């Protein structure tokens, strides 16, 4: 016991698979938010660059190319969630057992 | 209602006790998002949440 | 009262000077108050009012076959250019008073 | 498009193209995700 003790306190290195699953969601998350600041064709990416500042039959075809362009960021990112859930499913199902 | 640096808006702000560099204008955060002002009114700091 | 050539450029100064937009289209030379569509979309945005006091001169010919995203024709020799295009834009004649 | 056209003339074809070449990835690789985390599985089934 007391040697499983001092072998787990030296050891830093055997906690990856912990350390790995919060990191994905972590950098997930911070690309999401990223994303916000991309022009998509237009001239600014700012959220309020659909809100206070050009005409509206020239602008309304303009917002629709952003707001299009904003949908898919979300799609994507619902995927990858479902596939990761899906596999953390049979791990469970796994320990369980 | 009314705080920001020239006209019209509804918007968002906080104290704030940072140590500025005297030139510079806006603070933003990791989230490229605005989170520290200063005023020339007086040259306290505003935060922002 | 003085127009000289492209080297003396007229200027208005942000000096001592209090007076809106408000009261430049009150007056019977001009009759606007506008560009050509400002609303609430998509260009103008930090906390901030107008536009700044400098004068010059830019050209836009090559539009109609067009449809953007490369090198243009006209607006390049006696004054550079920049390229972002969106915003509000006035122009018409006036050949009466003078 | 380019060579015998002036320069700034093609936008709304070839962002059109790009955007349509581009969108056409994402479903192979999702389909390259999902053939992979199957045969992880089968994998498995045989080390045991």
């Amino acid at each position: 016991i007391g040697k499983i003790q001092d072998s787990l306190s030296s050891t830093p290195s055997a906690l990856g698979k912990l350390q790995d699953v919060v990191n994905q969601n972590a950098q997930a998350l911070n690309t999401l938010v990223k994303q916000l600041s991309s022009n998509f064709g237009a001239i600014s990416s700012v959220l309020n660059d659909i809100l206070s500042r050009l005409d509206p039959p020239e602008a309304e075809v303009q917002i629709d190319r952003l707001i299009t362009g904003r949908l898919q960021s979300l799609q994507t990112y619902v995927t990858q969630q479902l596939i990761r859930a899906a596999e953390i499913r049979a791990s469970a199902n796994l320990a369980a057992t | 209602n009314f705080n920001f640096n020239g006209l019209t808006g509804t918007g968002v702000l906080t104290e704030s006790n940072k140590k500025f560099l005297p030139f510079q204008q806006f603070g933003r955060d990791i989230a490229d998002t605005t989170d520290a002002v200063r005023d020339p009114q007086t040259l306290e700091i505003l935060d922002i949440t | 009262t003085r127009f000289a050539s492209v080297y003396a450029w007229n200027r208005k100064r942000i000096s001592n000077c209090v007076a809106d937009y408000s009261v430049l289209y009150n007056s019977a030379s001009f009759s606007t108050f506008k560009c050509y569509g400002v609303s609430p979309t998509k260009l103008n945005d930090l906390c901030f009012t107008n536009v700044y006091a400098d004068s010059f001169v830019i050209r836009g010919d090559e539009v109609r076959q067009i449809a953007p995203g490369q090198t243009g024709k006209i607006a390049d020799y006696n004054y550079k250019l920049p390229d972002d295009f969106t915003g509000c834009v006035i122009a018409w004649n006036s050949n009466n008073l003078d």
